[PDB]
């Protein structure tokens, strides 16, 4: 006679067991496949995928023949409830076939997808190594332009047919799992079980982040004046003084990062940045080097230092050895215990911070590997590279990098160079919080019904001009789809984590920095030798998910939900800055 | 004399720990006892250097392997999943354990999982109990008719042990000394 609850956890621990094997073999098996690409490696990699991801379905159903309902211990029902979602097969089996050969197909479109403009058709790009490097550092309107229409007429009209299914099977699948469409199961994320005043709602998020964007806004358009008019110097046939800004100028293929304006909009070009790669590349400093050194900022707050695994174990540079690799920065968590990292890095300044969140990943990774699998992840997509990017913060600051032999003693970074650094940070870093809103503010009204088919584009460009002041070269009617044009749209990815990581980044480093009685801007603070800040940046990074983020995060910042002072009071500095620049001059979009 | 047991090629897995008694004292514990190797070795209720002085009735020698981690289980007055299910030791424990890493032996690339241990019992050994029954382990109240199913798990699955793991899911063996008074 042994409760619903009870005889649950005894399933749980069997599947844990059972999970964590089978995940480390897939681990190892892909792993192989990345180090080394390889035919055979390529097929074994397939098929111990397959082995995972057909195990996981079966222990879905299982899971949900114990009754949500009747578990009481909330730290067993997350991990329950977390299992028993149900994937793309809690619907018809001949749907199901039917949406992922919709999504095979675009993702394929999008893959391959390449574009000629109508000069030297026979070029015809691809969007990979080819258009982008392009919008990157082109300066020509009309390069720029047809690089944009092109594309955005190209596949648009492929995709605009199979993305409406899309969205009706999805919702058929949401309405299914008692969701109010898919939407709402993408807001299923942040939700909070605690129930101890800690709780959260799918609901909630919503007007957490609306709220959220509303403060920002200010900052927001004052950033935005200023790039519009050192613009205006470069392209100044184009731009209106009271008006919104033309896309395809926005460096990428959409204005997702302003970074790439940085040459354009520079505010001081006489004083160069300041680049501490020939300081590395002239101390013969090497890739294990600049590891090692995050290693210690780790050790240094309070961290462990790595395992011997992983400087054994880890792939840490290219393979001289002719083995071809595809090279992208990633932190392993390969489930037996065994952590790595799959950079092959090059030496200069960036991949020196890279290094700094890449491996703060692992840190978090070791911190939860005493919770259970199915809590042993950070407790909502923003955490992971929130943190992860926090290190890559402290570890700039011009005092850490001096205080590590970066440059010469007392090299007092002026002001000038402060705001010009700080706007780079803001190109980046503020210029894709609107871009980010209002996609998947598009995205959730779509799915809740709130846009019909012929009012899409007409809805979504509405949207553009009246949030992010961004405005369309020519009109797109339906039969143009641009939304799916991004990647993260058109294969089928969650979009809103880069707005709420980048509101958790600075919550977390003011918390730490005001934990190590740091003084003066926010933006210089480092929080290296703090073990005041290490030990309570720890107390949340062990968690895991295995308490409503809610809590996690209130135990490091002292607040249960995000708020933006810290992201405004990192920039307050630039702020200020560009209110003066912007003094004599219009700020705000007209819409047209 | 007991040389033999510990440079053995292969170890009992958890579950099926090996049990050997020594009649002959001519081995000694100078080479044990002075052994830069072993990683543990916490005697309870004796000591080392007092174990040369003694002889005792009765010398029990159990060998078996387990994950690093789960060393810390094998000791008086321990509760984990390897002490409730696996290899009690009781705490009026009078004896002396031993364990070192064997990372190398026991570990091959792509996996070793020959060595297995217990998952589910019904209820815990009592000290030194030795349970391989392989009978499906039926939580529910449905019974399982010899195959697992919804409620009904097999008992026994095996470690998976790889050179790439961590310390903790790393394999060391172990030895187990008891004595008789
Ligand atoms: C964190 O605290 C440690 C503890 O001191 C700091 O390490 C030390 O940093 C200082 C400043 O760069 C270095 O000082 C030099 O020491 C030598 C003697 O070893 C002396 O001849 C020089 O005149 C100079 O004073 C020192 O090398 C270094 N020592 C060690 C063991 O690392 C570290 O700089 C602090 N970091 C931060 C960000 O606060
Ligand atoms: C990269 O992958 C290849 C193939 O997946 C590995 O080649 C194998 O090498 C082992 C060891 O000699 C042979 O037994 C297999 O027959 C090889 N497979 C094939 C089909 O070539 C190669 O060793 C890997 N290289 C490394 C170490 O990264
Ligand atoms: C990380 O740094 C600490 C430094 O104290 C290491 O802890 C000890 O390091 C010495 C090495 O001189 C060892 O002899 C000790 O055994 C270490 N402590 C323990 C509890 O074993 C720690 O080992 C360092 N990292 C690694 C991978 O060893
Ligand atoms: C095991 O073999 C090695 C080499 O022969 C030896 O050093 C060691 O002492 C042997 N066993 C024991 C129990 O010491």
């Amino acid at each position: 006679p042994s409760t619903i609850e009870e005889l649950a956890k005894t399933f749980l621990d069997k599947f844990n067991q059972e999970a964590e094997d089978l995940d480390h073999q897939r681990s190892l098996a892909a792993w192989n496949y990345n180090t080394n690409i390889t035919k055979e490696n390529t097929e074994k990699m397939n098929e111990a995928e397959a082995k995972w991801s057909a195990f996981y379905e079966e222990q879905s159903k299982l899971a949900k023949d114990y009754p949500l309902q009747e578990i009481q211990n909330f730290t067993l029902k997350r991990q329950l409830q977390a299992l028993q979602q149900s994937g793309s097969s809690a619907l018809s089996a001949n749907k199901r076939e039917q949406l992922n050969t919709i999504l095979n197909t675009m993702s394929t479109i999008y893959s391959t997808g390449k574009v000629c403009n109508p000069k030297k058709p026979q070029e015809c790009l691809l969007l990979e190594p080819g258009l982008d490097e392009i919008m990157a550092n082109s300066t020509d309107y009309s390069e720029r332009l047809w690089v944009w229409e092109g594309w955005r007429s190209e596949v648009g009209k492929q995709l605009r047919p199979l993305y409406e299914e899309y969205v009706v099977l999805k919702n058929e699948m949401a309405r299914a799992n008692n969701y109010e469409d898919y939407g709402d199961y993408w807001r299923g994320d942040y939700e909070a079980e605690g129930a101890d005043g800690y709780g959260y709602n799918r609901n909630q998020l919503i007007e957490d982040v609306e709220r959220t964007f509303a403060e920002i806004k200010p900052l927001y358009e004052h950033l935005h004046a200023y790039v519009r008019a050192k613009l205006m110097n470069t392209y100044p046939s184009y731009i209106s003084p009271t008006g919104c800004l033309p896309a395809h100028l926005l460096g990428d293929m959409w204005g997702r990062f302003w970074t790439n304006l940085y040459s354009l909009t520079v505010p001081f070009p006489e004083k160069p940045n300041i680049d501490v790669t020939d300081a590395m590349i002239n101390q013969n400093w090497n890739a294990v080097r600049i590891f090692k050194e995050a290693e210690k900022f780790f050790v240094s707050v309070g961290l462990p230092n790595m395992t011997q695994g992983f400087w054994e174990n880890s792939m840490l540079t290219e393979p001289t050895d002719g083995r071809k690799v595809v090279c992208h920065p990633t932190a392993w968590d390969l489930q037996k215990g065994d952590f790595r990292i799959k950079m092959c890095t090059k030496v200069t300044m960036d991949n020196f911070l890279t290094a700094h969140h890449e491996m703060g990943h692992i840190q978090y990774d070791m911190a939860y590997a005493m919770q259970p699998y199915l809590l042993r992840n950070g407790a909502n997509e923003g955490f992971h590279e929130a943190v992860g990017e926090i290190m890559s913060l402290s570890a700039s600051t011009p005092k850490h990098l001096k205080s590590i032999g970066l440059l010469p003693s007392d090299f007092r970074e002026d002001n000038e160079t402060e705001i010009n650094f700080l706007l780079k940070q803001a190109l980046t870093i503020v210029g894709t919080l609107p871009f980010t809103y209002m996609l998947e503010k598009w995205r959730w009204m779509v799915f809740k019904g709130e846009i019909p088919k012929d009012q899409w584009m007409k809805k979504w460009w509405e949207m553009k001009r009246e949030i992010v002041g961004v405005m369309e070269p020519v009109p797109h009617d339906e039969t143009y789809c641009d939304p799916a044009a991004l990647y993260h749209v058109s294969n089928d990815f969650s979009f809103i984590r880069y707005y709420t990581r980048t509101i958790y980044q600075f919550q977390f480093q003011e918390a730490l920095c005001q934990a190590a009685k740091h003084e003066g801007p926010l933006h210089k603070c480092d929080i290296s030798n703090s073990t005041e800040a290490g030990q309570k940046l720890l107390n949340m990074l062990r968690l895991g998910k295995s308490k409503p983020w809610t809590l996690a995060l209130e135990n490091v910042v002292g607040a249960r939900n995000m708020d933006v002072r810290p992201l405004l009071n990192y920039f307050e500095p630039l702020f200020g800055w560009l209110k003066d620049q912007n003094r004599n001059s219009f700020v705000g979009w007209n819409t047209d | 004399t007991f040389g033999e047991v510990f440079n053995a090629t292969t170890f009992a897995s958890v579950y099926a720990w090996n049990r050997k008694r020594i009649s002959n004292c001519v081995a000694d514990y100078s080479v044990l006892y002075n052994s830069t190797s072993f990683s543990t070795f916490k005697c309870y209720g004796v000591s080392p250097t007092k174990l040369n002085d003694l002889c005792f009735t009765n010398v029990y020698a159990d060998s078996f392997v387990v994950r690093g981690d789960e060393v810390r289980q094998i000791a008086p007055g321990q509760t984990g999943r390897i002490a409730d299910y696996n290899y009690k030791l009781p705490d009026d424990f009078t004896g002396c354990v031993i364990a070192w890493n064997s990372n190398n032996l026991d570990s091959k690339v792509g996996g070793n999982y020959n060595y297995l241990y217990r998952l589910f019992r019904k209820s815990n050994l009592k000290p030194f109990e030795r349970d391989i029954s392989t009978e499906i382990y039926q939580a529910g109240s449905t019974p399982c008719n010899g195959v697992e199913g919804f409620n009904c798990y097999f008992p026994l699955q095996s470690y998976g042990f790889h050179p790439t793991n961590g310390v903790g899911y790393q394999p060391y063996r172990v030895v187990v000394l008891s004595f008789e008074l």
